[PDB]
């Protein structure tokens, strides 16, 4: 779902990935925040 | 109307790429013979799919449209 609906890499992708832990910067239940669960085709990269 | 405005646009991977030449001509109803070559100008990181295009005109114009 992240991979093609949410974020979509190009697959020669050269670069980093770094995630930060934030359970008391950002959890509330917090509603605001959500993701891409359907979508009908693939995202472009940078789309 | 010797200003010819020469450019081509292309979306690459998230990219615009601008190409134009400013040349004096002086066949307006049809493009004159010879040869040139356009110059890259603008790189713009954007990352927006086009698929559709729209020339922006002052109001109180003839041009040519070709595909690559």
């Amino acid at each position: 779902k992240i991979a093609d609906y949410n974020y979509k890499l190009p697959d020669d992708f050269t670069g980093c990935v770094i995630a930060w832990n934030s359970n008391n910067l950002d959890s509330k239940g917090n509603y605001n925040y959500l993701y891409r669960l359907f979508r009908k085709s693939n995202l472009k990269p940078f789309e | 109307f010797k200003n010819l405005r020469e450019f081509v646009f292309k979306n690459i991977d998230g990219y615009f790429k601008i190409y134009s030449k400013h040349t004096p001509i002086n066949l307006v109803r049809d493009l004159p013979q010879g040869f040139s070559a356009l110059e890259p100008l603008v790189d713009l990181p954007i990352g927006i799919n086009i698929t559709r295009f729209q020339t922006l005109l002052a109001l109180h114009a003839a041009y040519y449209v070709g595909y690559l």
